[PDB]
């Protein structure tokens, strides 16, 4: 496509200079470019797509929440809300199929087993977007349960209970089992026992990467405080 | 909202 | 356009809910389409569609900012931060070169003196910005300063000197002396004459405004602090 | 930078 002609080195770097200049959707369309080249990424291009997409859908979100707020409290007129909510809905919508498609055409294969976590989290994570405004629905999921349920069963066997992936992972799944699939005790038992596990093993904390470690574990316990 | 990564 | 089917008040309702979903280029695209129906715009009108653009190229010039640092770090190596800084300054321009046209085309006229010294400072500004990265360029500075020359003239006769647009509009003309036409001892003198014959008459500040006038003015030391 | 409105 339109980064076709571009050296994939190339990519990355401009890829890490819009970011620098707080320009997610160029850095998630170079990245996307890049994951076209055909080549594995490694564990920092990963994160580097990760962060762009995540940004780019994140104020997709918030504004969509933004929107159907108003469109709630309209309903207690005009058709305006509704159109509005609509266009930002299908946006939001047409980024989800953008990352997913790009998971399975490319980068879920094969490949090792922290690959595998990391992107099955990201299937996991698009899909509840998607079912957050879907209606008519649990297709999106159950879809979304597959994929995060997988990537829990090779990462309890092949990651420490301290890895930030795995951490996240989890954090991730439990709002998924309260917000989504309406069930609070199964999101509140997995955060506890995500929290607990880690303080039991915390001695296999990384030097790389004990920060990520610390911030999910407080995130762990800032939802159990919110489910009290 | 809760929080996510 | 893309907007020529939806009714007039119907675009300005969307351009207040994307101001609330924080969707600029949505609310410049809304406003736009409003002012293509060929009405002049009310007073609200005119700063929703202010407010909007000026939130997007603000973010645009952020953005060229941070891309035109590093590049120049990088000159003391690869072509692509010069690629990446040329592509947002292209569509930096674009933008602006949009505004402007809308200008031109159908907001100003005819219309009231209070109306002209509202575009007349756009004029000015969206100049002002195509300066900032334009070489080879003064043709621009010279429009600019026209713009805001004959802005300041028509202001000093029909508006009192607490008018927030009046104090706005000299606000930006120092800078744009200091900034873009180096000249420290005009910037300073319209700042400090500006402030202080609004002082001479507070009394003229307005129930429906003088929150707007407090801060400008509050602006126009912080410039004099920061120059002296 | 100095402050516009
Ligand atoms: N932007 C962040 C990250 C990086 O930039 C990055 O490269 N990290 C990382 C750290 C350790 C690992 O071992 C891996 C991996 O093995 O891939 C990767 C962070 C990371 C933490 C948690 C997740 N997550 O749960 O999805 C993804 C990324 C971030 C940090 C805290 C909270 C949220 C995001
Ligand atoms: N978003 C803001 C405004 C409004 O929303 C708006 O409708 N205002 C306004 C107030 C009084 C007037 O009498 C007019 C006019 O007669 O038009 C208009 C504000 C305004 C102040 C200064 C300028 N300026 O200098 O360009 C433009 C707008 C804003 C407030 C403080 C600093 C920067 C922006």
């Amino acid at each position: 496509g339109a980064m076709g002609s571009m050296e994939r080195a190339s990519l990355i770097q401009k890829a890490k200079l819009a970011e620098q200049a707080e320009r997610y959707e160029d850095m998630a369309a170079f990245m996307k470019g890049a994951v076209e080249k055909g080549e594995e990424l490694s564990c920092e291009e990963r994160n580097l797509l990760s962060v762009a997409y995540k940004n780019v859908v994140g104020g997709q979100r918030a504004a969509w929440r933004v929107l159907s707020s108003i469109e709630q409290k309209s309903n207690e007129k005009g058709p305006e809300v509704r159109e509005y909510r609509e266009k930002v809905e299908t946006e939001l919508q047409g980024v989800c199929d953008t990352v997913l498609g790009l998971l399975d055409s490319h980068l879920i294969k094969a490949g090792d087993a922290e690959s595998r976590v990391f992107y099955l989290k990201m299937k996991g994570d698009y899909y509840r977007y998607l079912a957050e405004v879907a209606t008519g629905k649990k297709r999106i999921i159950d879809s979304a349960r597959s994929a995060y349920q997988e990537a829990m069963d090779i990462s309890k066997k092949e990651m420490p209970p301290t890895n930030p992936i795995r951490l996240g992972l989890a954090l991730n799944f439990s709002v998924f089992h309260y917000e989504i699939a309406n069930s609070p005790e199964e999101a509140i038992s997995l955060a506890k026992t995500t929290f607990d596990e880690a303080m039991a093993d915390l001695h296999t904390l990384s030097e790389d990467s004990y920060k990520d470690s610390t911030l999910i574990m407080q995130l762990l316990r800032d939802n159990l405080t919110l489910w009290t | 909202f809760p929080a996510t990564v």
